[PDB]
């Protein structure tokens, strides 16, 4: 795990001398339960070897006393450990944050929308949790024996040999069980995630898995993970159950040792008889604090694995990123130049899109079209800076994109993307995005253009209807048009629509693209669909399959010169 | 919310019945491997009295008997000293007769080794007993996955049923496992630990146990007042996760629209929140012992000092005093984990009666064995009456009959019952008053696995395990070679895309890059279907979210192409489905008019003026 500690070193260390100020009363409440024993001791000693009833009485005054600075430093250790143990937590997914949302589309779409949630929400709380345990109640383990040494120390030094051999053993003894523990403890996690996912793809798939009749295929390739997690959990409690057997044979054998190595030198009168019942209880409070200890190292190993997930998302340098000397033109008004543009993701035989060659004028629309898994999908996504044209070059009236600040760049594109997605609130602040100061009337316009006006009026508050996380409380073409008209109050130079109008019905298409050429009569409109009644009135079309370009025109002069084109729109007609 | 603590209780015991000779033997072993440990510290105190006895006898007179030298102490003024003397068992004049001490302490050595391979045995027989019963319920629950009925599956919540065979499973292999080890011998820790601690002596035995209910009220007191924040923590997270759920989802829309600088402000504004709110819940949650070990000390101090004022009275004896202060130790350490043994014991019942409730649903309908074979294809219905919930029948009356070569082919609007005749042809639902015939032969009659592996079926909705493109691919036929993978995975257009990928084939689609589209993920689906070679063919919706011109590709390839099967195709598209062998209108049930193509659209009926939707653009 040096993964774990790298990232528990980094983001914990503003808050130094705040477990300076842990491991500092950790070691006062853990010296002042060992001091308890220490003046029993001399009740035994003072009070008990000689009448003296009165050194009993006034001697557990100083047993109060210390038993009440045990519990001010030992509730006041809770205050500072988990209150650093929250600041380590609160940095650590602010810092995780922070760099997702420099990643771009294709390093965002690398981890997932909810494989990077629990990587930043319940992820960060392993870590963050192992901190506040591990200051708290593990190093009392280390501290409760080392101090020990030092207390065995100061009362009749000559016998502290036994603390100097009992524990040298105590955790060597169980640093071979943790050693040899370790391993098969964090392949057995491993192994129980691997059950339920199948169990997670058994459920989902419930209904297509009896339709072919592979049912003798499941249940024994769960067969085959059942029984191989139970034999590596029957493996990691084969070590397991080692811990408390050694681990108190070593201090019973100790404590065995004590009596007859302590007789000795009473009998020759260089001890006294309490000191007997003094190490007696520190090897007991040895006990105590190593057993519970080394009973909650569950964690590292299932916090050493979420570490390894935070630090591949912060291990990911972003290839997308404003260049140092932007050229900041006074208008960006859309004239897209794409020049044998080839797309190409790291390692795959072959490109996306390849020698995709296009200008589209000031004020015309284009409408590239193409079969599922022809390129056009990936278009979209270069104009506005979502991936990286490896060996080719776009250009956007001026200058090639990627040597255009990008944050000046999406300030004047309208981008309509593939699922419509709606961010959680109100109607007004869901389409709010698009200019953040339009005036009331003036979000009924883009409501109007995009044909969605008439089923948010149609409600009692207006257009202040709640809208849900994910806009799931609107079905289809009703979050389709809303997203239509969040780019619609944007007055961009550069409409963009990724397959915009296929969530719609054919009426409302083509009056939403009606209302934009009598609205956005100058903008820059790039319509990316599957469908030929959204692509008759564009200024330009083209057709792209399997990458390449296999034709550019007019509806017209391509319906009857591209073959292809020609079978796109046969497969229309009713 | 645990409506059953007695039933569940006796039945998750009980399905230790099995491993009863491992369960007996571990109950037998973890009490003559733990009345052992409490009887070791009698003997150690044994040992240290013998040493006391002579230490402080043999500066005595030598020859004086213990009552004249006990009467002598007492005769110079000290009367505390003299009843320490006759509390205790000292002959004036001799040592410590080491012999003794050694005999003692060679057998307490020797039972605190018997203890420790009595406790390691104890623990791996436990742990046989634990991970083989656990095998046996996580084997139950896998068969019966595969017999409950679909109406089971698909009425309940989106994890609910995942949720119990994943996470309620865990929790009772926890909560069998701590409730046999951790909570069984912290209760023999607190009796036999008490019932020594009283032969010594009954009096301090009752300033430790006036600590059970001290460390109780207050255990149970910061609980029941750190509620205002467990809660308000556990929501304030809530918020949290709901913020960052929606702007990694929508994360392309934040970009542009250059919200990045409110998303983030946002973030920091309720990070700054979560952070004080956890705060408080967990350090009050976290005092909880270092109060519960402050009354474990307040009662050492009691024990100590009355047993110390009692061994000077010589009412008691030194060896005596030493021993209760390790059985103190060892009876104030299962208070300490008794509510974190507790909440987990509640947790794993709880979540331990949902699993036999699982378990005790009714299975399917218990198919009759038949292997019927599909020949030509006759699937014809005769008056399917199937309804979903007494009260809302769903599909009526109906009598669709098909070809032995045809592809009928069924449209209509969303929600009139066409994923459902699906169900009801896979016999996944049950018809009601109808017969649902596949040439001649009744499958209401027939073998589900034979039935099914011979219809061949894709839905809307696509399904994809963990593992690469080409495992998914060879599910529907996992006894072919990749040149009849790659073959018919040529058929379903998805070699196209998917050498774009960056290793085509070997994906593994359940963690990729995010470059698969929703239609491309409808491909390899089809591709999947292709390769069982099925003789009764059925696309519900698959090719929805793929091309117009790949879908009319496909359905022409491996829908149209194969002259030996008939196929259904329900699709929404009508472009794809014209000119394609007895369309069917269907709105809700009741088959409202059917025919080819020509004679559909010629009669001016619902077809025709549904036609005008996609092609005539009016609406
Ligand atoms: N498993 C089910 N449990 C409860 N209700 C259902 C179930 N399946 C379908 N329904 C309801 O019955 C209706 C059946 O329509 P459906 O067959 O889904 O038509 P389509 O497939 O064209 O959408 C739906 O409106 C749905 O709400
Ligand atoms: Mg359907």
């Amino acid at each position: 795990s040096n993964m774990l500690w790298a990232l528990l070193r980094q983001y914990v260390r503003p808050y130094r001398w705040l477990l300076a100020v842990v491991a500092v009363l950790q070691v006062i409440s853990n010296m002042a339960s060992l001091y308890l024993p220490t003046v029993n001791a001399a009740i035994i000693d003072d009070g008990v070897a000689k009448g003296d009833t009165a050194r009993i009485v006034e001697l557990g005054a100083v047993m109060l006393g210390v038993t009440a600075l045990q519990v001010v430093c030992a509730v006041g250790a809770v205050f500072f450990g988990a209150r650093a143990a929250t600041g380590f937590g609160h940095d650590l997914r602010a810092a995780v944050f922070t760099h997702v949302t420099t990643f771009s589309a294709e390093e965002a779409g690398r981890f997932g929308a909810a494989s990077l949630l629990t990587r930043t929400t319940n992820d960060v709380g392993h870590i963050q949790q192992l901190v506040q345990l591990t200051v708290t109640m593990l190093i009392t383990a280390p501290i409760m024996s080392i101090g020990g040494i030092f207390m065995a120390l100061h009362q009749d030094a000559g016998l502290s040999w036994l603390l100097l051999v009992s524990v040298p053993v105590l955790g060597l003894a169980n640093y071979w069980i943790i050693r040899h523990l370790m391993p098969v403890f964090t392949r057995m996690q491993s192994l129980i995630d691997g059950i339920n996912r199948v169990l997670r793809d058994q459920l989902s798939g419930i209904r297509v898995i009896r339709a072919f009749a592979r049912e003798p295929l499941e249940r024994v390739r769960f067969a085959e993970a059942n029984q191989t997690l139970s034999d590596s959990a029957l493996e990691a409690g084969r070590w397991q159950a080692l811990m408390l057997p050694v681990t108190t044979l070593v201090i019973n054998v100790s404590s065995v040792a004590l009596i007859w190595f302590g007789g000795l030198r009473i009998d020759a009168g260089q001890m006294q008889v309490g000191s007997l019942i003094a190490f007696l209880a520190y090897f007991m409070q040895i006990l105590m604090a190593v057993l519970m200890a080394t009973f909650m190292l569950v964690i590292f190993p299932r916090a050493a694995v979420c570490a390894d997930r935070i630090g591949e998302v912060l291990s990911t340098q972003t290839a997308i990123t404003n260049p140092a000397d932007p050229v900041r033109p006074a208008a960006i008004a859309g004239d897209i130049g794409v020049h044998d543009a080839t797309f190409c993701y790291p390692g795959a035989d072959r490109p996306v899109l390849q020698d995709v060659s296009f200008t589209v004028p000031r004020g015309t629309t284009t409408a590239v079209v193409g079969s599922t898994g022809s390129g056009k999908s990936t278009l979209i996504s270069l104009i506005c800076r979502l991936y990286d044209v490896t060996s080719g070059s776009l250009r956007i009236d001026g200058v090639d994109v990627r040597d255009l600040d990008i944050e000046q760049l999406w300030s004047a594109i309208g981008l309509v993307p593939q699922r419509g997605y709606l961010f959680s609130g109100t109607v007004a602040e869901n389409l709010r995005y698009g200019r953040a100061d339009a005036t009331d009337d003036e979000m009924w316009e883009a409501l109007r253009v995009a044909a969605a006006a008439d089923f948010v009026r149609a409600h009692p508050q207006g257009l202040d209807m709640p809208v849900a996380q994910g806009g799931i409380n609107f079905s289809g073409g009703q979050r389709q048009r809303l997203a239509i008209a969040r780019a619609v109050i944007r007055r961009p130079a550069i409409y963009l629509f990724d397959d915009a109008f296929s969530a719609l019905d054919v009426h409302t298409d083509a009056r939403v693209r009606d209302a934009l050429r009598e609205v956005a009569a100058d903008a820059t409109v790039v319509i990316v669909s599957q469908r030929i009644s959204t692509v008759i009135e564009a200024d330009q079309v083209v057709v792209i399959d399997d990458g390449r370009v296999v034709g550019i025109g007019t509806h017209d002069t391509l319906l009857a010169d591209c073959p292809i084109y020609a079978e796109f729109a046969e497969s229309q007609a009713l | 919310r645990t409506r059953d603590f007695k039933g569940s209780a006796i039945r998750l015991a009980r399905r230790l019945l099995p491993q009863r000779a491992l369960t007996l033997a571990v109950i037998l072993l973890g009490v003559g491997g733990i009345a052992i440990g409490v009887i070791g510290p009698r003997i150690l105190g044994h040992a240290t009295d013998l040493l006391f006895n002579g230490v402080i006898g043999r500066e005595l007179p030598a020859g004086l008997t213990k009552e004249q030298a006990v009467e002598a102490a007492r005769a110079r003024g000290d009367g505390t000293f003299a009843d320490l003397l006759s509390g205790m068992d000292i002959v004036p004049g001799q040592g410590v007769d080491f012999g003794a001490v050694g005999r003692t302490l060679a057998l307490a050595l020797g039972l605190y080794l018997v203890a420790a391979l009595l406790v390691w045995v104890q623990a791996r027989l436990l742990n046989v007993t634990v991970q083989r019963t656990m095998v046996a319920l996580r084997a139950e629950v896998q068969e019966k996955i595969h017999r409950l009925p679909l109406s089971y599956f698909d009425s309940r919540q989106r994890g609910e049923v995942l949720s119990r065979v994943t996470n309620d499973v865990d929790n009772i292999q926890n909560s069998v496992s701590m409730t046999i080890s951790q909570l069984l011998t912290s209760v023999l820790t607190v009796f036999a630990v008490l019932v020594m601690m009283l032969t010594i002596s009954p009096l301090l035995t009752l300033f430790t146990v006036v600590t059970v209910p001290a460390s109780l009220w207050v255990t149970r007191w910061i609980t029941r007042r750190s509620q205002p924040l467990f809660v308000a923590q556990w929501r304030n997270t809530g918020r949290l996760a709901a913020h960052l759920e929606e702007t990694y989802s929508g994360f392309t829309i934040v970009k542009t629209f250059g919200h990045r600088e409110a998303a983030a402000g946002k973030f920091a504004e309720l990070n700054s929140e979560t952070q004080q709110s956890s705060f408080g819940a967990q350090f009050f949650s976290g005092l909880v012992s270092p109060a519960t070990m402050f009354i474990g000390n307040l009662s050492y101090v009691a024990v100590a000092v009355v047993g110390g004022l009692q061994v000077a009275t010589g009412q008691i004896t030194l060896g005596s005093i030493q021993a209760f202060i390790q059985y103190v130790r060892q009876f104030n350490q299962p208070l300490t984990q008794v509510a974190g043994m507790y909440n987990t014991l509640q947790s794993g019942i709880a979540s331990a009666e949902r699993v036999f409730d699982l378990l005790d649903t009714e299975e399917e309908s218990a198919d009759s064995p038949r292997r019927a074979d599909v020949r030509t294809g006759r699937v014809e219905f005769e008056h399917v009456s199937f309804s979903y919930v007494p009260g809302t029948p769903v599909i009526e009356d109906l009598s669709l009959v098909a070809e032995p070569g045809s592809t009928v082919a069924i449209v209509g609007p969303t929600g009139a019952g066409k994923t459902t005749l699906v169900n009801l042809l896979m016999r996944f639902y049950d018809v009601d008053s109808g017969r649902i015939t596949i040439d001649g032969v009744d499958i209401a009659s027939v073998s589900r696995e034979s039935l099914r592996a011979s219809i061949g079926m894709v839905l809307q909705d696509t399904w994809l395990f963990a593992g690469t493109i080409y495992d998914n691919i060879a599910y529907g036929r996992p006894d072919a070679d990749e040149d009849e993978v790659i073959e018919a995975a040529t058929a379903a257009y998805v070699d196209r895309f998917v050498h774009t990928l960056p290793n085509g084939y070997d994906t593994r689609v359940d963690d990729d890059g995010g470059a698969i589209s929703a239609g491309e993920k409808q491909l390899i689906t089809i591709a999947r279907a292709v390769l069982a070679r099925p003789k009764l063919l059925v696309l519900d919706e698959a090719t929805s979210s793929v091309d117009t011109r790949t879908e009319l590709l496909i359905a022409h390839a491996m829908a149209e192409l194969r002259r030996d099967r008939t196929s259904f195709i329900i699709a929404h598209r009508l472009s794809t489905i014209r000119d394609a062998d007895l369309i069917l209108v269907m709105d809700s049930g009741r088959i409202i008019e059917r025919g080819t193509h020509e004679e559909l659209l010629a009669r001016h009926g619902r077809y025709w003026e549904m036609t005008r939707v996609h092609l005539g653009g009016i609406k």
